[PDB]
């Protein structure tokens, strides 16, 4: 997220992936989002092993 | 006189309404001034007006933002795709963009019909509300305002109507012994039309349901009963 | 992020082109949810309009007045109404059907352990289709209904114009052209008749009934809509297959864009159709809530002079009890 | 017979890895790719020609080993969603995993870094509970009568409305009743805005 | 079976991919038809509410 001032200079930026706060911050395109219940989708687990079966 | 008669419907004593004329006028003026200057801070009416205006603006902005969607093509600007391709293979990209825009338009008109039906229902609600609470007072308990409703006024508002539902509200109470029914003769009971029956110095009196004002028992404030129930106060010492 | 594309980056990157569609979908779902929340809050507010309870009142101590039995209608016996306010009638209603909010929460909690696969809620929840619980639990609504009933029947009679229940019935019958001489002598008989009618409607849920049919109809309609929406993921939509894994593992990802685009377009079209019917049913339930608004406010706390509006015929009065996804009444 | 069968390539060397249970891992299944949770169970419906099982849609929910001859039931993995409760004045987030006990989350999903608390809807984070309290109106409504607020983050039951109480008798003592009759009043006028008209719009192709 | 494809097998075979669409269309049409029937029955019932004729 790139915020610009009156002279086209970057003031603050959001990582969007550091934590849930970054995702909520760049979801509404605002540096400080308003008080609300924001949903963060895409939550899932990852595999920890690989099983291979053949003949 | 309309206010003086509307207050009587909510079980009040007419003796105090005549003496409390200047006070009720000042109270009405104060309530009107309070609702008049109450728009300084946040309010429910202002929130609804700003909500409908912002919702309309948001819908228009979302519809306008649809023109900047690639829709699987090389770009969302027709000029770049028209000046970049030879117009022989650009038909598929133009067709995809056209299909996406038409789909968005169909979705928007669907929600348009939905909100049109919603505002139509709201207009109908305002129709019966005005016709039953402004030009008169329909006998519907808790329909115009919220509580002991008296009357209402109407004023113009952006994209709708606004009302001032003046409602009766007490500030202090008092506990007193009451009796909903009592027999006055040889199984010849009576019943208060609007209020209760209180005891004061070995003789019964009638009072209103909203103002503590004892009144002498008379036919104009009681309902005659040919026969009374057993679970009524036995007070045969009457006129 | 989970319906059209479950956990594939190749599918999530292409979703950026239709970001406005997903944003609009989330916005309309959030506003209809807020509308439902406001309607629920309005119902909870109208139940507590001018009601006044007594601290010394104990329904567990006194549970009978004027030969009228109402134990099956009043919940949370005692002054500790903070654990379970479900009355006997509400308990029977919630026992007939188990797909309430509590059942949904328990079903989702049971999905952690893989002890069952026949339940469709797990395959539905794993695909981004979840049923969130309402803002106010059914226990709070049940407590509100029992509080309104006990206050409308015991002093202070807030929802009875300050008149006792027996006298309220005796006066409501007089409005339908009756002689007051026979109402006084027929007191125990009218009380037994009222109790018999209450017991008849209480045990009338054994066989089929109109109320049970409507409750099962709305629950089954919601389940059918969810199943139809979930079944859309198994449509080829003119592609080689409906499984994203097979397409991603069979093609070289250079020509699979057209198949993925076709599947995405079909799923988005189905989503738009579903949200259209969603707005339609939201408007319908809003109108039903408005009907309940005037019905309660004009037939429970009082009796508006509207001929044949509350019940059907020579209506006397009505009561209110909590029901799953709605309200239930006793139109005597 | 794509992604199913016996005769196939050996370019990517990979030995016959042993099957694992109760883990959300990826599999091969002699060609049938995908990721899931394997569970051990004993079946009898399998026959000589029968060596795999599907559902009504076509998904796989179980199979029989080719050499081990051990029945295994395939269960779907967990791909839910986490909610949040962010306040304007606050600097933290009240993360909540709906319908998921945080014990399984701490041992197989995340790590205990913030003060957790097991609740009715699941396990909240960055907040402690104060269910004995009651808030008239909460800015955030988590659901089922539970809300959060910033002060820091708490967990208080939502009680939007409640009836007032009066310490008065309810029995008909002395043949009469005790009631509260008002003695003074005033006029208070509220307001309500009803939307009637909407801004007309026109769109042309 | 008659609107998108009138009597062509080449068109009917491809219709199987969007079978859920046709099923949902038939379901919603039957639902609105049943709703209309219930409304008509309700009107006919309220007309004959407490009516009493003489032979
Ligand atoms: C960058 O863009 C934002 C958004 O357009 C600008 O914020 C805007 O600032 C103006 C003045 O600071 C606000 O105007 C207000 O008008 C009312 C009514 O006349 C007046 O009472 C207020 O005192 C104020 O002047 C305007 O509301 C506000 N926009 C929003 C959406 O709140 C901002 O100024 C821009 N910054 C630069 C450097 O251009
Ligand atoms: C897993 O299951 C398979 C399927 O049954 C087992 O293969 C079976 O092994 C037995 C033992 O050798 C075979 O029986 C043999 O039949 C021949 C006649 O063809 C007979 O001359 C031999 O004396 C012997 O009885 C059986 O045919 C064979 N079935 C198939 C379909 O190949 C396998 O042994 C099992 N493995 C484990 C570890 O349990
Ligand atoms: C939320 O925090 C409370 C701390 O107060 C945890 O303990 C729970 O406290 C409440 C009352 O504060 C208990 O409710 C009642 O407790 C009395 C005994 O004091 C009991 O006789 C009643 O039947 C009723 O249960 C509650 O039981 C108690 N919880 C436990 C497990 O004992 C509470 O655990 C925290 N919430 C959660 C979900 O853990
Ligand atoms: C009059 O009031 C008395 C109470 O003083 C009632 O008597 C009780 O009524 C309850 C109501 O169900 C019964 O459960 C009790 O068994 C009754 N007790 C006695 C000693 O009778 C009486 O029923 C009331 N009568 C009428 C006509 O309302
Ligand atoms: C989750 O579902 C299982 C399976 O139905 C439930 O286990 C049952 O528990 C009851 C009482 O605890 C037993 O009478 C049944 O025999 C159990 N079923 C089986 C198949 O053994 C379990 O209670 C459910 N849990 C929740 C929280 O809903
Ligand atoms: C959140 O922070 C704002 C900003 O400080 C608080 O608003 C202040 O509230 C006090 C209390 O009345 C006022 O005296 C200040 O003038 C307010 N300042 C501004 C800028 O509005 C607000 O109260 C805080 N809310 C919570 C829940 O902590
Ligand atoms: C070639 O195939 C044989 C038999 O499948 C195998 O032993 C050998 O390792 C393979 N070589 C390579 C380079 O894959
Ligand atoms: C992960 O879950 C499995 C079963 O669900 C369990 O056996 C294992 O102990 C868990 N992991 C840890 C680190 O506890
Ligand atoms: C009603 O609830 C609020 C908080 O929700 C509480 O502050 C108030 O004291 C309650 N009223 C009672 C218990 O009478
Ligand atoms: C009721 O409570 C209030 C405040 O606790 C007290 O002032 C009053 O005397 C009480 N009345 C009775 C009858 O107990
Ligand atoms: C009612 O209260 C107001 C102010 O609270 C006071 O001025 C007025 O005198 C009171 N009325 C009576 C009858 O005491």
């Amino acid at each position: 997220l790139l915020k610009f001032d009156d002279r086209g200079v970057i003031t603050n930026a959001v990582d969007c992936s550091s934590s849930f706060f970054s995702e909520i911050q760049c979801k509404t395109k605002s540096l400080l989002p308003n008080t609300g219940v924001y949903d963060l989708s895409g939550f899932t687990v990852k595999p920890v092993a690989t099983v291979h079966r053949r003949i | 006189l309309n206010v003086q008669y509307r207050i009587n419907g909510l079980g009040v004593t007419m003796d105090v309404l005549n003496k409390n004329q200047k006070l009720i006028a000042t109270a009405f003026n104060n309530a009107l001034l309070s609702i008049q200057n109450g728009f300084s801070a946040t309010n429910s009416a202002l929130a609804k007006i700003q909500s409908v205006v912002n919702s309309n603006a948001q819908a228009l902005n979302s519809l306008l933002q649809q023109l900047f969607n690639k829709f699987g093509a090389i770009s969302s600007s027709l000029q770049e795709i028209l000046s970049r391709l030879d117009a022989l293979e650009a038909q598929v990209q133009i067709d995809r963009l056209i299909n996406g825009r038409l789909t968005a338009l169909n979705a928007y008109v669907s929600q348009q019909l939905s909100d049109i039906s919603l505002v139509k229902l709201g207009a109908a609600l305002a129709m019966e509300k005005v016709n039953e609470c402004v030009k008169s007072q329909s006998p519907r308990i808790n329909f115009c305002g919220n509580g002991n409703h008296i009357l209402s006024l109407v004023q113009n508002a952006p994209y709708g109507l606004l009302f001032m539902h003046f409602s009766y509200k007490p500030i202090s109470f008092k506990t007193v012994l009451v009796s909903p029914g009592l027999c006055i003769s040889g199984d010849v009971g009576i019943a208060p039309k609007q209020g209760y029956f209180i005891k004061h110095n070995d003789h019964w009196m009638f009072t209103g349901s909203s103002y503590y004002y004892p009144e002498p028992i008379s036919d104009k404030n009681v309902v005659f009963m040919n026969t009374c129930s057993v679970n009524f106060t036995k007070a045969p010492l009457v006129y | 992020s989970l319906f059209v594309c479950s956990n594939y980056a190749a599918c999530h990157d292409l979703l950026s082109e239709y970001g406005t569609f997903c944003d609009n979908i989330n916005s309309i779902l959030d506003e209809v949810n807020g509308l439902l929340d406001t309607t629920q809050l309005h119902v909870a507010d109208t139940l507590m309009q001018g009601v006044t309870l007594s601290s010394n009142l104990n329904t567990n101590l006194h549970f009978d007045v004027d030969n009228i039995n109402f134990k099956s209608l009043v919940g949370c016996l005692g002054p500790h109404c903070g654990s379970s306010s479900r009355s006997f009638f509400e308990d029977l209603l919630f026992d007939k059907v188990k797909l309430s909010d509590v059942g949904f929460v328990e079903a989702y909690n049971n999905c952690t352990g893989g002890s069952e696969i026949r339940d469709l809620l797990c395959v539905q929840s794993f695909n981004g289709i979840k049923v969130l619980p309402p803002i106010l639990s059914e226990s709070q609504i049940s407590g509100y209904t029992t509080a309104a009933t006990v206050a409308a029947m015991f002093p202070p009679w807030s929802a009875a114009a300050g008149i006792p229940f027996s006298l309220n019935v005796q006066y409501r019958i007089n409005g339908l052209g009756v002689t007051m001489d026979v109402l006084n002598k027929n007191q125990k008989l009218i009380a037994t008749a009222f109790n018999n009618a209450l017991l008849s409607i209480q045990n009338g849920f054994s066989a089929t009934n109109s109320a049970l049919a409507k409750i099962q109809s709305v629950v089954n309609s919601n389940a059918q809509a969810l199943n139809s929406l979930l079944q859309q993921l198994f449509n080829k939509f003119g592609a080689i297959s409906s499984s994203l894994q097979e397409i991603l593992s069979r093609l070289d990802a250079l020509e699979a864009q057209v198949q993925i685009d076709r599947l995405i377009n079909g799923r988005l079209t189905a989503l738009n159709a579903y949200v259209s019917q969603q707005l339609s049913d939201i408007s319908l339930v809003k109108l039903g809530a408005a009907l309940a608004m005037e019905k309660v406010n004009e037939c429970v706390k009082s009796q508006s002079p509207r001929i044949n509006f509350c019940g059907n015929g020579n209506h006397i009065l009505s009561l209110v009890q909590n029901a799953p996804y709605g309200l239930l009444f006793m139109h005597f | 017979g794509i992604n199913s069968g016996t005769t196939c390539s050996n370019d990517l060397l990979q030995p016959n890895t042993e099957v694992f249970t109760d883990v959300c891992v990826d599999y091969d299944l002699y060609g049938i790719t995908g990721q899931g949770i394997f569970k051990e169970v004993s079946a009898v419906y399998y026959n000589s020609w029968q060596n795999l099982l599907y559902d009504f849609n076509g998904n796989i929910i179980g199979f029989k080993d080719f050499v081990t001859n051990k029945t295994y039931n395939i269960f779907p993995c967990y791909a839910g969603r986490v909610s949040a409760a962010f306040h304007q004045n606050a600097s933290s987030l009240a993360l909540l995993y709906r319908n998921l006990k945080c014990s399984y989350v701490l041992n197989n999903i995340s790590l205990a870094t913030q003060p957790y608390f097991d609740s009715y809807l699941g396990c909240v984070f960055n907040a402690d509970n104060l269910t004995d309290y009651s808030v008239s109106s909460c800015a955030l409504r988590m659901g089922s009568g539970f809300c959060v607020d910033y002060n820091s983050y708490r967990f208080v039951t939502f009680e939007p409305f409640n009836v007032s109480f009066v310490n008065d008798s309810i029995e008909s003592v002395g043949g009469l009743y005790e009631i509260k009759i008002p003695t003074n009043f005033t006029i208070v006028g509220q307001e309500e805005f009803i939307q009637t008209n909407s801004p007309k719009v026109t769109i042309d192709c």
